[PDB]
């Protein structure tokens, strides 16, 4: 889960808890939703 | 007796509603109302209106003249320089009871042409035919207007009628007032692969013509007001009941197996509510819509009932289906005592609050026990001696100013607070209950059935009115129909805790006296407090001695401070016997921590919460622990957990500590007992022998017999075990050692617990433990030491939150790609970074904050990077932020987002009265009077919000910093 | 022998 985190804030929008911050915890960068209930509400694995 | 303020007497309404287009926003339509005059010379006809464009009138086919005017668009002038908020509270009352349709008012004035004066002398009906038209909506109909292109049905676009008490003035003209009762005919036409639901029942559905657009039909023959009249239109997913077929579920698209599982309780609430109360369900349909963007968790009219969607839940979550359980029973509670009875003036609103919340409680004792609605219950009392003693009082049935404490007028709904509010209908309830401890609650249950009873009698007559006031209950009619049943009058306690606004505050301290044998107590009230008043009726109070549980009844007369009661033997310490409790039972008790000479072992002032008090008693701390050992009553529990956080001694961290391994006690005690057991730990430092608090407990619990650090794999199926285990760490992570700092030995079981959580083999999600796990991590982040104000980079961070920050780092990123049921990790985790940046760790940049809060997101998302940037604007006293969530209340889609801002800006302020701040411009006392003046003209809970925010802000005079 | 979606999800990115 590091590993698949990493990578897919590496190939994306990243934001940062520290100013310039990409190689020590990067997070993947919030995109909104055009329907966040079904996102949020729907379960995934059934 | 009721007699209309109203000149006419309205019959019968027309709601037509055509071309409801849902890329302009906008509705046309026609009203069509049937009224008969009650005075001659009727002349002027006033009804209710706003944000209605008004096209035409015509009176029995006669085109007539009307004239429009809003007062509440704009309180004050825009020229006038007052600043003080007294000023508008006046002018806010003023204006709205000038619209007041509970007076003769109204805004729309139509004037009757002068023909029909002939025809309105002699009193002949009168057909007023009103078409409207709603441009562009910023209240009443909400829009919901997803952006994903398609048709309005692919892409999930509906509509709904929103706001609180009288709000249907807001799409459509009526007289908008709780006590018109009429009878409706309500049409919608609507696209064809949508649904409109509404009130009565649907008689049929036509197709127009082209066959694109369809018209449903509904009628309503049990006259209900204007008020409770709803609309909700989309394209909804429809399900019915397959329990009671007369009930039917709409959901969004795509919802259709969480409605299922979620609705599927509900014909047990059904029952409930119809086998106490002996009158069946009033209405001949019942339908529960959910919908996206709500205004409130849960809205009930007339055979309808309003939730959001984020209510709905699989089958698979836990900790969410009590509170959904518990929105379906008090929406169900107000469609039989809220929008079937109705009020009779804005007084006696505490009846029907009353009646709603007590029968509600009732259904909660009967699905949850009694120990979770004494729980319920005292959570309700502390929240009142709470906002009480905080704020004046809380006045039930008022007579018209009579509250003159407060800052707020309460004449009308649409003043209030929205705290006041909350605690109006608490409070109601909890006398409703009192009520019931007066005269039983058998004859309470008849009450409510005597009313209903006559409503259902008036409800199928068809005069209009001569009988259908019968449908309206009054306090009068209510002290009656009391009086009837039971043949006491309650009217001493309406006096003291309806008319008279205030909670008592109870002192108590004993002395036992060996010599007579007698135990000599000594209860003083504090009376001179802003919030209290004087209490001079009786009082119970239980005292366990070695001999049992005896009941005494105090008279606390004004001059009264000494009650001596007597006491019994001590004869069951001679012989080793059980010692007998309150219920039946008996117990083995250690009593080598009781005194010799005195057999009491714990005393308890007003044990049934018989009155709205706060007690404050001075037992001895052994008392204490045998109340919380050996007590058969839950509130006696938590509040000797509450007592015992003064007495760090090791005997109350035996007493908490058996209490936390015990089951077969209240869970509710156990997760009071962690927290009061990390405070005991934490102020017995230097002192304390083995292993930190609960983690030996922990491990003895909840891991594995042959590996201690290595936990369980989950399985949630106990429920009890379960919100223990998601509370322990939480609470152990308060744990501190000598240097102020959160032990390495805690932190790292709270991380090895968040590494070893393994959840595929039980039926229940994890979300809720692993964000309480992220909270855990949160508390225990001690502030950092920064040397010289050194700038917070990456080198120099704490070796103990890289760990922290690295697995919130990884939790919010693994929430990004497998998201949880309500977003509840991307909620800690969002609080725990700003745990991390309110101590010097993580950079204090509100970026992260603000790009969660904007509008896409999901609403609990939403609210807590909100909160997180209230908390950086109060902290860092930053301009543009205050500036960013001010411009969000002005214009934010979502109207509960925008009272959140308002709500959470007034709780945490930027700056109190006070302060000192440099945000105390007067560009933002005009900023704060033009957002009470204008601006939240549209909603009527952000103009209370904004007058709530001007007084914490600013106070009641006028704003010290100006000219 | 199944992978975990964690695992599932890596694979297919």
């Amino acid at each position: 889960e590091r590993a698949l985190t990493r990578f897919m804030a590496k190939t994306g929008e990243t934001q940062s808890l520290f100013k310039d911050d990409v190689s020590t915890f990067p997070l993947i960068a919030a995109r909104p939703f055009t329907i966040p209930y079904l996102t949020a509400l729907l379960p995934s694995e059934l | 007796g009721f007699e209309s303020p109203r000149p006419y007497k309205l019959t019968h309404q027309v709601v037509c509603i055509n071309n409801i287009n849902f890329q302009r926003k906008s509705v046309v339509g026609f009203v069509e109302l049937t009224i008969f005059p009650t005075v001659a010379n009727l002349n002027r006809i006033k009804l209710n209106s706003k944000q209605c464009r008004i096209y035409r009138v015509r009176i029995n086919d006669l085109e007539a003249a009307f004239i429009y005017n809003d007062p509440t668009l704009e309180v004050c002038h825009s020229e006038s320089k007052q600043r003080n908020l007294n000023y508008f509270s006046n002018a806010y009352a003023a204006a709205v009871s000038a619209v007041d349709p509970d007076a003769g008012n109204g805004e729309l004035c139509i004037k009757v042409p002068s023909e029909l004066w002939k025809h309105v002398d002699e009193l002949k009906v009168l057909k007023i035919h009103i078409n409207f038209s709603l441009d562009q909506p910023k209240g009443g109909l909400h829009f919901v207007v997803p952006s994903v292109e398609g048709s309005m049905a692919e892409r999930g676009a509906h509509v709904f009628s929103c706001g609180y008490q009288n709000s249907t003035r807001f799409w459509f003209p009526c007289v908008d007032s709780y006590s018109e009762l009429c009878t409706w005919k309500l049409e919608f036409t609507v696209d064809a692969a949508m649904v409109a639901v509404s009130n009565g029942d649907l008689v049929e559905t036509v197709y127009t013509h082209d066959m694109r657009k369809k018209t449903f039909h509904y009628m309503l023959t049990i006259p209900t007001a204007a008020s409770n009249i709803s609309l909700a239109i989309g394209p909804f997913e429809i399900l019915v009941d397959p329990y009671m077929h007369e009930v039917t579920h709409f959901c969004l698209p795509q919802l259709l197996p969480l409605l299922k599982h979620t609705t599927s309780y509900l014909h047990e609430v059904f029952e409930f509510y119809e086998e106490i109360l002996t009158c069946r369900y009033p209405y001949s349909c019942f339908k529960t819509v959910f919908i996206d963007e709500a205004y409130v968790e849960v809205a009930a009219y007339a055979s309808m009932s309003i939730f959001s969607t984020n209510l709905l839940h699989s089958a698979m979550i836990i900790d969410e289906t009590p509170l959904t359980r518990r929105c379906l029973a008090q929406s169900l509670a107000q469609q039989f005592f809220g929008c079937f009875i109705s009020r009779m003036s804005w007084s006696d609103e505490w009846v029907l609050k009353g009646i709603s919340g007590y029968i509600y409680g009732l259904w909660m004792k009967k699905t949850f026990g009694v120990n979770e609605y004494r729980h319920w219950i005292k959570e309700e009392l502390d929240k009142i001696v709470a906002y009480e003693l905080k704020t004046g009082g809380v006045l039930l049935h008022p007579i018209f100013n009579p509250a003159s404490h407060l800052h707020f007028s309460i004449k009308h709904p649409h003043t209030l607070s929205w705290e006041y509010y909350s605690m109006f209908q608490c409070k109601a309830h909890l006398v409703m209950r009192l009520i019931e401890n007066r005269i039983s609650m058998e004859f309470m249950l008849q009450v409510f059935n005597k009313l209903l009873s006559l409503a259902s009698t008036a409800s199928s007559q068809k005069f209009q009115s001569h009988m259908w006031s019968q449908m309206l209950v009054s306090t009068s009619g209510f002290l009656k129909s009391i009086s009837n049943v039971s043949g006491k009058d309650i009217q001493p306690l309406i006096k003291q805790w309806v008319d008279q606004s205030g909670v008592v505050k109870f002192y108590g301290s004993f002395a036992f006296n060996r010599k007579r044998n007698v135990l000599e107590l000594e209860i003083k009230q504090d009376y001179t407090s802003p919030g209290t008043q004087k209490y001079v009726g009786p009082l119970k109070v239980t005292v366990q001695e070695l001999d049992g549980s005896f009941n005494h009844t105090l008279q606390i007369e004004e001059n009264s401070l000494k009650h001596d009661i007597p006491c019994h033997s001590k004869s069951r310490r001679n012989k080793k016997k059980k010692i007998p409790l309150m219920n039946g039972e008996e117990v083995d008790m250690d009593l080598s921590a009781m005194d010799a000479d005195s057999p009491l072992l714990w005393i308890r002032i007003d044990p049934d919460m018989s009155v709205l008090r706060k007690v404050e008693f001075e037992q001895a701390d052994f008392m204490w622990q045998y109340q919380l050992r050996y007590e058969r009553d839950v509130v006696a529990q938590q509040e000797s957990i509450l007592a015992l956080e003064k007495f760090p001694t090791p005997a109350s961290r035996l007493a908490l500590t058996d209490i936390l391994e015990q089951e077969q006690c209240f869970y509710r005690v156990r997760m009071s007992a962690c927290f009061c057991l990390a405070k005991i730990a934490n102020s017995m430092v230097s002192t304390w022998t083995g292993p930190p608090a609960m983690k030996s407990l922990f491990t003895r619990m909840f891991c594995c017999k042959s590996c201690p650090n290595i936990v369980k794999t989950n399985n949630f199926m106990s429920f009890q075990s379960y919100f223990l285990q998601k509370t322990m760490p939480v609470a152990m992570a308060l744990l501190r050692d000598v240097h102020n700092l959160c032990p390495k030995e805690v932190l790292t079981f709270i991380l090895d617990l968040i590494k070893y959580n393994d959840n595929r083999k039980n039926k229940f999600s994890d979300n809720y433990y692993r964000a309480e796990m992220i909270d855990a991590l949160a508390n225990s982040v001690t502030p950092a030491v920064s040397v010289n104000n050194e700038v917070r980079t990456l080198d120099n961070l704490n070796p103990d939150v890289r760990l922290i920050l690295e697995e919130i780092t990884r939790f919010l990123n693994m929430e990004k790609l497998l998201p949880s049921y309500r977003h509840t990790i991307t909620v800690s985790c969002l609080r725990a970074i700003r745990v991390l940046q309110k101590n010097g760790h993580v950079p204090s940049d509100p970026a992260l904050f603000k790009s969660y809060a904007e509008y896409g997101h999901f609403v609990d998302i939403r609210i807590a990077a909100l909160e997180a940037v209230v908390d950086y604007t109060k902290v860092d006293r930053s301009y543009e932020e205050l500036q960013w969530l001010l411009n969000m209340i002005q214009n934010d889609p979502v109207p509960y987002v925008r009272h959140k801002i308002l709500n959470m800006l007034t709780k945490n302020p930027p700056f109190t009265k006070n302060m000192e701040s440099p945000l105390c411009n007067e560009a933002l006392v005009d900023q704060l009077w033009k957002l009470m003046n204008s601006g939240t003209s549209h909603d009527w809970r952000l103009r209370c919000g904004a007058v709530d925010l001007y007084f914490t802000l600013f106070g009641l005079s006028r704003p010290s910093c100006l000219p | 022998h199944e992978l975990s979606v964690e695992q599932q999800l890596y694979y297919k990115e």
